[PDB]
């Protein structure tokens, strides 16, 4: 297990920043869903009784 | 502050591009 | 856990499911079941600096961390939320060797884990262990462990994170669509086949113990209605107030990449970062409410409390593992149809296709496990039919074993059953079906593979048949004892490790040497440290490596090889030319089998063969045992005439060239690539004269004079590293492999970390160490690994006497198979000067 890290310049930047170190993310274009899905009418059946998760 | 943060991300962006550059020829 | 409990359930249903991980190179497997170890025995706590295995029971594997002993492990896991089920869990090692032995030992569960890194990603190993699993027909439910090695490490947002097990998951879906057309288990992102794990830190849950914990906490209905979007291309709508799957916001993200992922990484930065200050603010919100002497540890420790109080007793794997990983009761029909030699048109069949505890007794012994005592080691096995008991006898069998073959039988009793926990051990007096036991007193008789039947009343049982490994073990070497006056106490050792490492063979050569089979350098080298540790105290010397090469014909032969019977009444006439070598590979593969008809292997050969009618329609016989690739073929106009009396004496005639390929006069190994055709066979009516006496080494002599008469060349192995490593041992690499041989195939920046992966060949002969200089121009930073897959012809033609490598130089010239040739012939005792072209022409 190759210790791998990413070793910034000095404390400006963010704390998780793509360092653009490594490669693409994927690159891919297979993926197509351009239009809407199908779970719409269950997806308005599927309410969201809670309130988020860590918005605070 | 964001501004800087910016900056900052685009010069180390630049400098990884270089090295980045550099290695790839000495690889080809 | 009660023990009391555990042997309830265990006679209780099938509800009890059997798994067997799978990994590579540290992925995810031993801190897992580690922290698994945690939850359930909870007196057994984890150290604070180091890591616990709790699978290594042995001392080599603590030694080297690469895990050789596969340790299964069986768990009380309460895990499903209002239930609890039983998990018979089959820990496995992760190199390619001891791949290949977790391979043959996969035969046991119903369903198969993965636990992949998650920057590392796909490897070599699972390359090879998808296909594996996918031609066994199991079960399949992916997981990715070492995920805080992806958030800390890289320190990546959510989401490339995101993006990147989006591209995990679609090159799994595509190998496993390339393996097969397994619809029901392809396609598995969010169906409940994706389990998560930082087993270091025991971050550890799944999509529907995610939505079971917002449920419990102040939430809604279970998973059922919620988790089935939250995977990505939906984003959250919290002016609708649901999963808007259409055209989302502008400043949204994926429900995976804001409910779970921000949490995740806000949890992960309050507790390594602001560990004074965010601490309490942020866990009194959700979390635990750990004393001051709580918060007085380091980072690590207390970010692994903090998970585990989060996931509180991880009942995550569990909803998973009962989901698509089935239950034995349906797993016994394809697994014994897999396994077993007939089909389930057989009696036994339909009998053991239920899990009946009372019925035909069906075990199969796959791992012998020692003891303290190293003079008797146990044995571990499934239980697929029957009910094993407490000094109940039993049938032990061998692979050789057959209906007609009464021999390789021999009763024995089963002193002291014992359960696999790999750090203690429950005795039992009474075994069900769909159960793993460590039998005691069975010992002597067992060979690598084991079937049982019952002692009586059992007749018209077949076995099982003998696993396959996929991939072929080719290295070769000698182990000779210091002082000679120690051969039985080394022998015995070696078949104890013979016993205990299923994947190698033992052998002796005519040159009385004690001959071992490796599959890689680590395997050969944690084998012989059990044997002259563990099953043999004696002080052994040994040998430099060799690989077990193969001839081959280049090209047609010259003239026909003309061997005739002493009788002087059958005159063979064997024609042998090579044929595609993808054909051979999948024959080797299992592609095109033997048993077909007339009608099946014709349209096989004019398909992929592409070989002419009649030529197909008079397909010969097969090659050596069944298994290797080498073609017999028996066609021309007398042979149309005369094929019913030569018909007769065929029998004897394809077994002695299944006898005669098992040892040729190249180098005493193996032929591959050979289409021996025989034209003029002339054949007695007589059968005193024209029996077997002048059929099996008439044969062989006309083999031998086509193989030898007609081009020939070795074929020696080539390895496939994949060296994980950046752009400067990309370069160090491209030099070493250079330097022995190498053949540069692919590389490429594999994403998700800097590792620039080089997919290259290296051959065995210049194999010795390829890890090792690898690892030691690289300063530390190109771990790759190895495996023998891919057979190619030296270019050498070793038939000329005008090379010869006199000093002790590398044979840099083509003159190196020769070179080989000799010293082939040197190693082995036979006659190194190899001329029996000319006594072998036969002519006439
Ligand atoms: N905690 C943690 N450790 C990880 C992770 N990925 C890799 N590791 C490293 O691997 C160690 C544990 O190794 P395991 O995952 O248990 O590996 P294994 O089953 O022994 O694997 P092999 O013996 O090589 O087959 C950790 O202590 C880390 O050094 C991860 O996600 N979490
Ligand atoms: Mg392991």
């Amino acid at each position: 297990p190759n210790v791998v890290f990413i070793k910034t310049e000095d404390p400006d930047l963010p704390a998780f920043y793509f360092d653009p170190l490594i490669n693409p993310i994927s690159h891919r274009h297979s993926v197509k869903s351009q239009e809407p899905l199908p779970d719409d009418d269950e997806e308005f059946e599927l309410p969201e009784f809670v309130e988020p998760f860590l918005k605070d | 502050e964001k501004e800087l943060e910016r900056q900052a991300r685009i010069e180390a962006s630049l400098r990884e591009r270089e090295r980045e550059v550099q290695k790839a020829r000495s690889e080809q | 856990y009660e023990m009391d409990f555990l042997a309830d359930l265990m006679d209780n249903s099938e509800l009890i499911r059997n798994v067997t991980l799978c990994g590579h190179l540290h992925h995810g497997k031993t801190c897992f079941v580690d922290c698994l170890i945690e939850q359930t025995h909870p007196e057994i706590r984890k150290r604070y600096d180091q890591d616990l295995c709790y699978t290594d029971i042995l001392f080599t594997e603590q030694e080297r961390g690469v895990g050789i002993k596969s340790t299964p492990v069986t768990v009380v896991l309460p895990d499903t939320k209002g239930k609890s089920y039983l998990f018979n869990i089959m820990d496995t090692p992760g190199h390619v060797n001891f791949s290949d032995e977790v391979t043959a030992g996969l035969r046991i569960s119903d369903g198969v884990v993965l636990f992949i890194d998650a920057a590392e990603g796909v490897m070599l190993n699972t390359e090879r262990l998808i296909k594996h699993a996918v031609q066994e027909r199991l079960a399949v439910t992916v997981c990715i462990n070492k995920i805080d090695r992806l958030i800390l490490e890289l320190k990546l947002p959510p989401t490339d994170a995101y993006y990147k097990l989006r591209h995990i998951v679609d090159e799994v879906n595509g190998l496993i669509s390339m393996y097969s057309t397994d619809e029901n288990l392809i396609l598995s992102p969010l169906l409940g086949n994706v389990c998560f794990s930082s087993s270091q830190y025991s971050i550890c849950f799944t999509l529907g113990s995610f939505a079971k914990i917002y449920a419990d906490t102040f939430g809604d209905i279970n998973y059922q209605e919620f988790a089935k979007r939250l995977w990505g291309d939906i984003y959250f709508n919290p002016k609708t107030r649901k999963f808007t799957k259409k055209a989302p916001t502008s400043s949204s993200q994926r429900s995976f990449v804001e409910f779970i992922l921000e949490p995740l990484y806000k949890i992960l930065a309050q507790v390594v970062g602001d560990v004074d200050t965010s601490l309490p603010r942020t866990l009194d919100e959700l979390g635990i409410h750990l004393t001051k002497e709580e918060l007085k540890l380091n980072i690590r420790p207390l970010l692994r409390l903090v998970c585990k109080k989060f996931f509180g007793e991880f009942t995550g794997f569990v909803d998973m593992c009962v989901q698509h990983i089935p239950s034995p009761k349906v797993g016994a029909k394809p697994k014994i149809e897999h396994t077993y030699t007939g089909g389930v048109d057989s009696d036994l069949g339909e009998a053991m296709s239920d899990c009946d505890p009372d019925g035909p007794l069906m075990c199969h012994t796959t791992k012998m496990y020692s003891t303290d005592d190293g003079v008797q080691f146990h044995a571990f096995g499934r239980v697929l039919s029957g009910t094993i008991h407490a000094g109940q006898p039993v049938k032990v069998l061998g692979e050789n074993y057959t209906l007609e073959d009464e021999e390789d039988s021999q009763i024995c009793t089963v002193g002291r059953l014992w359960i696999s926990v790999a750090r203690y051990h429950i005795e039992v007096n009474r075994v069900p079906a769909g159960n793993w036991v460590l039998i005691e007193g069975v010992d002597q008789p067992i060979v690598k593979t084991a079937t049982i039947t019952e002692p009586r009343g059992n007749e018209e049982a077949q076995i099982f048949r003998p696993l396959k490994f996929n991939t072929t073990s080719v290295i070769k070497i000698a182990v000779e004892p210091v002082n000679p006056s120690e051969l039985p106490k080394m022998l015995d050792g070696l078949r104890k490790v013979n016993k205990s490492y299923p994947s190698l063979t033992t052998k002796v050569e005519e040159s009385g040497e004690h001959v071992i089979l490796g599959t890689g350098e680590l395997y050969l080298d944690c084998v012989m440290h059990d044997l002259r540790k563990m099953y043999s105290e004696i002080d052994i010397k040994v040998a430099d490596p060799v690989v077990t090469f193969c001839e081959t014909v280049v090209e047609t032969s010259s003239l026909k090889c003309f061997a005739e019977t002493p009788n002087k009444k059958n005159k063979i006439t064997m024609i042998a030319e090579p044929l595609e070598k993808g054909l051979a590979e999948d024959i080797e593969n299992e592609v095109v089998q033997i048993t077909w008809n007339r009608k099946k292997l014709g349209e096989f050969f004019q398909t992929k063969y592409d070989w002419d009618l009649l030529a197909a329609r008079s397909i010969w016989a097969f090659g050596p045992d069944a298994t290797g690739p080498n073609i017999l073929v028996d066609d021309t106009l007398p042979s149309e005439v005369d094929k019913a009396l030569l018909g007769s004496v065929k029998d004897s005639i394809v077994q002695g060239f299944q006898w005669g390929t098992r040892e040729g006069p190249l180098c005493d190994e193996l032929i591959r690539n050979v289409k021996f055709k025989i034209l003029d066979a002339v054949v007695a009516q007589e059968p005193l004269h024209r029996g077997g006496g002048q059929i099996i080494p008439t044969a062989r002599r006309v083999v031998y004079s086509a193989f030898l008469m007609a081009t020939p060349r070795l074929m020696e192995p080539y390895y496939f590293v994949e060296v994980q490593a950046p752009a400067d041992c990309v370069s160090a690499v491209y030099t070493v492999l250079a330097r022995r041989r190498g053949h540069v195939t692919q590389d490429a920046p594999i994403p998700g970390s800097p590792l620039y992966t080089i997919k290259a060949f290296i051959p065995a002969i210049d194999s010795f160490g390829f890890e090792t200089d690898l690892r030691t121009h690289t300063q530390g930073q190109a771990f790759s690994l190895s495996v023998f897959h891919h057979w190619q012809i030296v270019p050498g033609d070793p038939l000329d006497k005008s090379i010869v490598i006199r000093p002790l130089e590398p044979q840099p010239a083509p003159h190196l198979a020769r070179e080989f040739m000799i010293k082939t012939r040197r190693r082995k005792g036979l006659s190194e000067d190899v001329s029996i072209s000319k006594f072998f022409d036969d002519p006439m």
